[PDB]
């Protein structure tokens, strides 16, 4: 008793937005490079167009 | 010197040549074929001479 006081008012906001994110699934592939520079040796044939 | 690159016969035969003798098979043809007029970089309309 014998005061007043005054008041402000503030908020805060809690908000997860790291759980969503995430990394899904990672896939790589193999691959035969056609540089030239070969002979064919090994083999033949097997896959034709 | 035309450095024919040569396939076997029909698509599929196990012959060939290569890609690889191709290689330089394919490009030297260029250079001896082109060389002679294209005369490295670029080749002239008015001919190439070689002193």
């Amino acid at each position: 008793v014998g005061f007043g006081f005054i008041a402000i008012t503030l908020l805060t906001m809690f908000i997860n937005v790291g759980l969503t994110l995430k990394h899904t699934e990672t896939i790589i592939n193999k691959y035969k490079n056609y540089k030239w520079d070969s002979g064919l040796p090994t083999e033949y044939a097997d896959r034709i167009a | 010197m035309k450095q024919n690159i040569n396939i076997g016969n029909v698509v599929d035969d196990g012959t060939g040549d290569y890609l690889r003798k191709g290689g330089i098979k394919i490009n030297e043809n260029f250079d001896e074929l082109y060389y002679e007029l294209g005369d490295g970089d670029v080749p002239y309309s008015a001919g190439a001479w070689k002193t």
